[PDB]
Parts: C-alpha cells; structure tokens; sequence
C-alpha cells in the first residue's frame, strides 16, 4: 500500500509490528514463519523481520507490539509492504509543525 | 445447511493402509479448516490435525507425524484422511470436523470446530472372515430357550426365532470380543413350559459377512 | 499439556449439572464444549466459555477462570444423559486437546436387581470337545455391574471373556458373561457358578453336568 | 538461554559476537555457514547475522 | 518511488573515514555503486558553514 501526501503540510503517520510469544499464534495469524515488514519513503527506510519472543506477562500478554512512526513530508509517498506481522495504519494526522515547546506532569 | 459426509466402514489388517473421504456440502469448501479427530473404542477424543483446504497448510499432532497424510481436493470440496501401517489399535472411529468457529480475539485466534462427520468407522484385527459354530441352549410355566453363536467375524450377525413368528420375549445380547479377536453372543427366547415337546423352536442365525445362514432346533436334553 | 475432565458425573432431573475442565491457564484460553450421546457423533454444545451456537437451549452454559473451566446445564433432563468433552488450543505446541470426558448419568428410574440366566455347554459343544458356559445379565440399573465365576467355590478367571453394559428396550442395562474350558474341566466338578454383584447385592446361579 | 531479574536492581549483561577471518574458522567453530544471535529484553531487541570478514 | 528528476529509483548514500593503518573492505553481488575517488586528509577542528549569498 501507498499514500501520497497532498495534503500541504507533514502527515504523521504511525504502525506497529507484531511480536506473538508462540509460533503456533504465528501460523494461526499469518500463515507464514519467515515474516516482512517494509516501510519506506524519502526520509525513512526500515525493514522488520518481527522473530518469535515469549515474554513476562504484561496485562497478561506473553507478546507484544513495537510501535513506530515517521513524518511523512508533502509530495512524498509512505509505502507499506508485508505478508505479516504489520499493524497497519488507520488514521494518520495532518499537521503543521510548531516550534520550541515542552510538556507538563502534574496534577493541577 | 452446513453437512459433512464421511466415507464407509473399513476393515484392515495390519499393515494395510486406508484413505477416508471427507465431502462437504453447504458452505464454500475453502473458508475453513478440514479437522481430523479418532475416537478408539470406549476411550475419549485424540485431535489428530487439521488441513486448510485454501492454502494446504497442514497441522499435524505428534503422535501422527508421518504416520499419516491429509490431503484436499476443492474441484469435489472433498478432503482426504491417509494412514498407514495400521495396527490393532488404530481402530477407531475417524470424524472430520469443519472449523467455523471464527475466533473473536487475536489473544486466543483459534478457529473452533463446527460440524462433524457421521464418523467413519475402522476395524483392524488380523483375524479372517470366519462363520459362527452355532450350538443349542436347552431349557432348564414358562422356559429359558437359547442360541450360542460362537467364533466369528466380523460383525454384524442377527438371530430370529421361528423364522421371526416368536418376536416378543426375545433378548439377544451384544456380542463380547474375545482375546481371540473372535465374536460370540448369545440369544434367549422365553416361552411356555407346556409348548415343550408340542411346539418346535428354531433360531435362525445369519452372518453375511461369511455369507453363512444356520437354523438350529433347540430341544430339551 | 493435559486437560483434566471427572470421569464421571451423578445428577438428578430438574437439578443443576456442573462438569469441570481442569488445566493451566485455562481461562484466558476460551474452552468449547462438544455432547456425544453413545452411538452419535459429537455435537457442539457451548462455545466460548458462555456461548451457543443456534439450535441449543438456553439451559446450556458456562465460565472459564483462573485454572478451572466448568459447563453448566440448569433444569437438566433425561435426554441430556451422554459424554461430554471439553476443548481448547494450546499456542505452544500449536495442538488441539481434550479432556478425558465425562458420563453424565441422570438418575430417572430406581434401582434395580440384574435377572440371571446360566447355561451349561451344550451336547454338541462338548460333543466337538470343546465347553462353553453363558451366564446372560439382564435388567439391572445404573448399569454398573461385576461377575465373579466358581468352580466349587473356588473363583476362575482365565477363560472368561465378559461384556460391558449395555441398554436395553426399557432403559435398564445387560450384559453377558462367557467361561470357556474343556470337558475333562467340566466334569472335573459337580458344579460350576456365576455371580453378580450390582451395587453391594450379589446374585448368583449355578449348574451341574448330567 | 534466558535470564530473569530477580534482584530488584538493574543487571547489566554483557556478550559479543564472533567474526573469523575465513569460512574454515567458522564451519570447525560452529559448524554452520548461517549464523545468527538473538538478544531480547522489553528495552533491547537485536539480531545478528555475522559474516565472515578477514 | 515518486519521480524525483524523472528517476522512480534511488541511490542511498554513504561515508566513513578510514584512519592510517586500517584497512576498508567492499565485497558485492550487486547494487554497488563503488569509490573511485577518496580524500586523504587530515583534520582541523571547531568551524561551521555560512550560507549566505555575499
């Protein structure tokens, strides 16, 4: 899949990928044991082959998922390509930038 | 309406191989798995894998790793259960299952069993078809009347008393499998005390599988 | 892994039937249910811990928690007497696996005493050399029943080939045991005998060569 | 193998990774010519493929 | 990849500085687009660039 962006400003974009603690989830899932995920445009490029991991339970879930995202520039085109593993985006978010900023934790 | 269709009973002996059939009807054949569970005689039900008629991605239990090969078809929307070496104790009872229960979470994504075959039932022992020796079980108001049919193979054999004319007090036993891997049962007719010696009993005793047919008068001793 | 399932299950009509599925786990792992009546192929019954498929009545339930899975049948009748297993996939070894199963026996009748019929070998049987006794066991309930051979009080197990129960036209249990042994045996003794324990009452017959 | 931290503090593991200079090293040390090394923790996930390089 | 100067292909570029003494080793089966030119140099420190039309 592709998206363009004519949107006139930056597009956050964000995914995940998914890391199952079994191999049986992997096949019952996906179907496949050697799993891809690409992501590329102009300004980022990575690739995942997500690899089984059992982990601690955290609110009870042996797996988990790494989450990513990227700025995605206008005229430039994000691509996603996988037969596995990937937590696909759903909504994206048009933005201009803004500057010099931080973020506040309290309870006032 | 969602339906299963398994092939006939199976009779082996040891050494032999079978190749179950499994048609389906109702529902496009390739949306869900082909499961394939045996149940031996008495004991409970031992999973024995699934096939994914779509994509021919198999699962097979342990115990059944080589031993045994699934296959599809999808022209006949038909799946295949081979096994091979058998052994006296592979008779069982083989049903396919249609796995339908979609899952609801990605926590537990099992595709759950819907429909089930009839079963298919497989006998393997490395007895011969063998007749049943038939032998009269004399009596002691009313008297205790009997047939022995003894040693034979397989099942099924039937009995009737005076050519069916005596069908009420009429109780013929299931029928015990010996260590000889041989059957025998047994068939009692009650009846007047009186009628002895006036009246004429018979059982008729039919094995197909030997094609053997046997009439036997039962007298007082 | 393994699935731990009672074996067996008493209940009354009209009660509340609770079976348990026992394992690791198992409440975040989604239990189904499948009925075998004797006879018939499995049927599902309950799906997802508390679920039906359509077609089940609304008496048939469930919970899943902790280490325990249960199915629950309330207002229970007699033609939910059968086998019940319950299911589940275990992700680590990717299997499908059962439990042991369970009989549910509703108790609809009362007690009965087993009717027994004893035959000696035939003419002809003995004639070809060979004996053969029938001991046949009708009409008895909770079709749980043992039987014990003598020859002259002294108990006899090997040659003895005996049936399990089964029922009968009238909802009662039957089942038939068989001694074999030689003639020379036969007559080795004035008497042979077979007995039948059904719930602690024994039932015995005996019989003599001529 | 795997390890879990027991001891209320934070552990700090150390490891390497080998690279022969030539395939022969490689194959009697380890007997493959595909290698790889996984390392997994909640905070640190890494795999390796080393190659050979003289 | 969109049309960037009419090319829907890309060429990723990279770098690395190779001290005396150190040797730098280039193996491929393909997509190479090798050195021919390098810059022996040595250092200096603590500037930066203008960009500035002057």
């Amino acid at each position: 899949k592709s998206y363009a962006n004519n949107k006139e400003k930056e597009v956050l974009v964000l995914w995940g990928v998914h890391h199952p603690p079994n191999i049986g989830d992997q096949r019952a899932l996906y179907h496949t044991e050697n799993a891809y995920v690409s992501v590329v445009s102009s300004h980022y490029s990575r690739k995942f082959t997500p690899e089984i991991a059992k982990r601690p339970k955290v609110r009870d879930r042996e797996g988990r998922i790494n989450y990513y995202w990227t700025l995605l520039e206008p005229g430039d085109t994000i691509i996603f390509e996988a037969n596995g593993n990937l937590i696909a985006p759903r909504y994206a978010f048009a933005l201009s930038r803004g500057f010099g900023s931080g973020i506040i934790n309290s309870n006032a | 309406e969602v339906q299963l269709v398994q092939s006939g009973a199976e009779v082996k002996k040891p050494g032999a191989s079978v190749k179950v059939s499994c048609k389906a009807s109702g529902y496009t054949f390739t949306d869900y798995h082909i499961n394939w569970v045996r149940q031996a005689p008495g004991q409970g039900l031992e999973w024995m894998g699934w096939i994914h008629p779509n994509s021919g991605d198999t699962n097979y239990a342990q115990k059944f790793q080589g031993w045994v090969t699934m296959t599809r078809d999808t022209a006949i929307s038909t799946a295949y259960m081979e096994v091979n070496g058998l052994k006296s104790d592979d008779t069982a009872v083989y049903y396919c299952a249609r796995g339908g229960l979609e899952p609801r979470s990605v926590d537990y994504y099992y595709y759950g069993m819907d429909v089930w075959g009839q079963g298919t039932t497989v006998t393997v022992s490395s007895a011969s078809t063998k007749g049943p020796s038939v032998f009269p079980l004399a009596p002691s108001g009313t008297a205790a009347l009997g047939c022995l049919v003894k040693d034979y193979f397989p099942e099924p054999v039937t009995v009737s008393w005076n050519s069916g004319a005596l069908t009420s007090g009429v109780h013929t036993f299931p029928a015990v499998l010996q260590s000889s891997g041989l059957y025998s049962l047994s068939s009692v007719v009650t009846v007047p005390s009186s009628s002895l010696g006036t009246q004429t009993y018979i059982c008729n005793v039919n094995h197909k599988p030997s094609n053997t047919k046997v009439d036997k008068r039962v007298e007082p001793k | 892994s393994v699935l731990t399932q009672p074996p067996s299950v008493s209940v009354a009509p009209g009660q509340t039937a609770r079976i348990t599925c026992g394992g690791n786990d198992i409440g975040r792992k989604s239990v189904h249910w499948n009925q075998q009546k004797p006879g018939q192929a499995p049927v599902l019954v309950v799906c997802y811990d508390s679920d039906r498929p359509s077609g089940i009545p609304e008496r048939f339930s469930g919970s899943n928690s902790g280490n325990t899975a249960t199915l629950t049948i309330s207002r229970v009748e007699a033609g939910d007497e059968a086998d019940y297993y319950c299911q589940v996939w275990d992700s680590s070894s990717d299997h499908v696996i059962f439990g042991g199963g369970t009989k549910l026996t509703v108790l609809g009748q009362p007690k009965a005493a087993p009717s027994v019929t004893l035959f000696p070998p035939s003419s002809e049987e003995l004639q070809a050399n060979k004996a053969t006794l029938v001991c046949l066991i009708s009409d008895f309930y909770p079709g749980a029943v043992t039987v014990a051979w003598k020859a002259d009080s002294s108990p006899v197990k090997a040659g003895v080939e005996t049936t399990t129960p089964s029922k009968q036209s009238n909802n009662k249990y039957a089942a038939s045991s068989y001694l074999s042994l030689t003639p020379e045996q036969w007559k080795s003794h004035r008497s042979y005998s077979c007995q039948v324990t059904h719930e602690g009452s024994t039932v015995e017959k005996t019989v003599a060569p001529t």
